[PDB]
């Protein structure tokens, strides 16, 4: 099948630059034209440049001209953005897009590349289990969670057995405060698959190569 | 006489036609490249247009464009492939048998279009021009640009064209 | 120089109805020879990457449902969604490709659903993290309609203000309701200098808000 693999998510300094790829396989690589997508936080999608990964020929929306670089090495079929004097507002996610036999649309995305500007540095969050009250006596079913506080940059991933546990899961958007965000998620379950069966919390953060597994033990 | 028309339109066909097979070419897909002036310097009876066949992949355009030529060369007669030498050392400066041209041709196009000149051209809007063409008094010579969509592609087709025109300096006493 | 212009900003409306949403151009998309409308359509769910849905002004992507069609010509686009289901929750972005490229601002579509109270739960301190020298007192709200809810936190009968995060998630594609997460953070000192911790949910859909409460001395 078609697909792009995009680069990890990044965290660079203020009037730095950083660099980003996009691995493309399951087509002949220049055979299509590949697009790049900016957008902040809850804000829309915006247009930034394109590339003939066959010529090298490039063109950019204006207002990036002089922020964005886009390449492409035909041998590793990938293709790469550079941006440059970054600032607190080049923090967004980038997209790159594969056109489609014309040219004109995007047909297929990548999962995207989160880009963080800030002076602060990375630290590693905790992840603390939530187990219920103690009058376990109370009804059918029963829901629990999982706390992760107190971590830079924004990208953090929380699953429940590894993916095996998808259903009646909620994990809530980070909130920043003091430079630090909390994360929380929140999993329900049937009375009788617990404490029976082993329900474990698995948190990532690649930021600061933290990644741990708690399970939830009764109080 | 007036078969060199034949060829020329035979060309642009088989060119028009391998670029849409060999390199998914389209009336309809996006272009890098356009063309902004195309013309002749001594025009004595040409009529040109211009024609979008672009896609995205300058390689395999190229490919199609020699491969056309060498078709299109391939179907005249021993009579008529004797005179092309001739024009080739007239437009490009270089010696052949009847049988070296495709060869030769190749290489030089190989080599021109890939010049840094050629490939790292950025400019959108590129001009073709040629510095000579004839046509007949009755009827005038038909000559149609292909625009692939890239430097290097154009780069082909106008060494093709650079040829053709060569060619019409015989029909014209 | 080129401007999308895409209204309403958001529309709510019920699984089974009809929408429809505009964008319109600063300037004519449409090529008078040959026809065609350089103009596309997005989709974006909630946490994806954006999604192909129409090109060309009104053909249809491959995979997509007929449900969607796109309509409109030269500078006057609609889209519209014959039958909206939970699913369809997200936000629809028309792009144009006629001039370079550009993506208007986008029309959130949010679903609208019955009146729904949340299912609240309490949680303590964990232990590693009392050991690790704090406590946080979590409470989640499952699964309520409308998106207004106001948590109010008790210690001892005291509400507290300060020292609280709280958190939505975006509306569930499944059952278009909301979740929120709140979490008081104390020191384990303060913590245990105190013993009933309460957490009060006031939801339209009760003038009696829901509490949830446990004591230090019961674990």
């Amino acid at each position: 099948q078609v697909q792009l693999q995009q680069s990890g998510a990044e965290l660079a300094k203020p009037g730095a630059s950083v660099k980003m790829s996009c691995k493309a396989s399951g087509y002949t690589f220049t055979r299509y034209w590949m697009h790049w997508v900016k957008q902040r936080p809850g804000q829309g999608l915006e247009w930034i440049g394109y590339i003939n990964p066959s010529t090298g020929y490039t063109e950019y929306n204006q207002k990036f001209k002089d922020k964005a670089t886009l390449t492409a090495d035909k041998s590793s079929s990938t293709v790469y953005m550079q941006l440059s004097s970054l600032t607190s507002e080049d923090s967004a996610v980038y997209y790159c897009a594969r056109t489609t036999v014309d040219g004109y649309d995007f047909a297929y995305w990548g999962q995207g590349t989160l880009v963080t500007v800030s002076a602060a540095k990375t630290t590693a969050p905790s992840v603390y289990p939530l187990a219920p009250g103690s009058a376990a006596q109370t009804n059918s079913m029963v829901t629990l969670g999982c706390l992760v506080k107190g971590y830079f940059p924004e990208p953090v991933t929380v699953t429940w057995n590894s993916g095996s546990l998808s259903s009646g899961v909620h994990t809530f958007p980070a909130v920043l405060q003091s430079d630090l965000y909390t994360l929380s998620s929140s999993v329900t379950v049937p009375s009788s698959t617990w404490p029976s069966e082993t329900v474990t919390c698995n948190v990532a953060h690649p930021a600061s190569s933290t990644k741990v597994d708690k399970k939830i033990v009764p109080r | 006489a007036a078969s060199i028309q034949t060829t020329v339109n035979t060309l642009s066909e088989r060119i028009s036609s391998k670029l849409e097979q060999e390199a998914n070419a389209s009336a309809q897909t996006k272009c890098d490249i356009e063309i902004g002036n195309f013309y002749i310097r001594q025009n004595h009876g040409c009529n040109l247009t211009v024609k979008n066949m672009c896609s995205a992949d300058a390689d395999a355009q190229l490919d199609a464009v020699l491969s056309a030529a060498t078709e299109t060369y391939s179907g005249l007669t021993p009579e008529q492939k004797a005179y092309v030498p001739a024009m080739f050392t007239a437009a490009l400066n270089i010696q052949t048998s009847v049988n070296t041209v495709v060869r030769d041709f190749e290489n030089y196009v190989k080599q021109t279009c890939n010049s840094s000149a050629v490939v790292d051209n950025k400019l959108k809007i590129q001009n073709v021009i040629i510095d000579e063409c004839y046509g007949a008094p009755g009827s005038p010579t038909n000559l149609e640009f292909i625009n692939t969509g890239s430097s290097k592609g154009n780069c082909a087709i106008k060494a093709l064209m650079q040829l053709t025109t060569k060619a019409t300096t015989q029909i014209a006493p | 120089d080129m401007v999308m212009s895409q209204s309403p900003s958001s529309l709510a409306v019920s699984a089974g109805e009809k929408v429809s949403m505009s964008c319109k151009s600063s300037q004519t998309l449409l090529n008078s020879r040959t026809r065609k409308n350089y103009l596309a359509w997005y989709q974006q769910k909630p946490g994806q990457s954006p999604k192909l849905l129409i090109y060309w002004a009104s053909t249809r992507e491959s995979g997509v449902p007929d449900r969607f069609t796109g309509s409109g010509s030269g500078t006057d686009f609609t889209l519209t969604i014959s039958s909206v289901q939970a699913e369809d929750l997200a936000v629809y972005y028309c792009k144009q490709s006629y001039n370079l490229w550009t993506f208007g601002g986008g029309t959130k579509l949010e679903i609208k659903r019955a009146d729904a109270a949340p299912t609240v739960s309490i949680f303590p301190p964990s232990s590693e993290q009392l050991t690790s020298g704090g406590a946080s007192v979590v409470c989640f709200l499952n699964n309520f309609y409308p998106k207004d809810i106001n948590v109010k936190w008790k210690i001892d009968g005291s509400e507290r203000a300060a020292g609280v995060l709280n958190s939505w998630t975006d509306q569930d594609s499944k059952d278009s309701t909301y979740s929120m997460s709140s979490t008081l953070t104390l020191t384990k000192d303060e913590y245990e200098r105190h013993n009933s911790y309460t957490c009060e949910a006031t939801h339209k859909t009760s003038t009696s808000p829901i509490v949830k409460s446990f004591n230090r001395n019961e674990c």
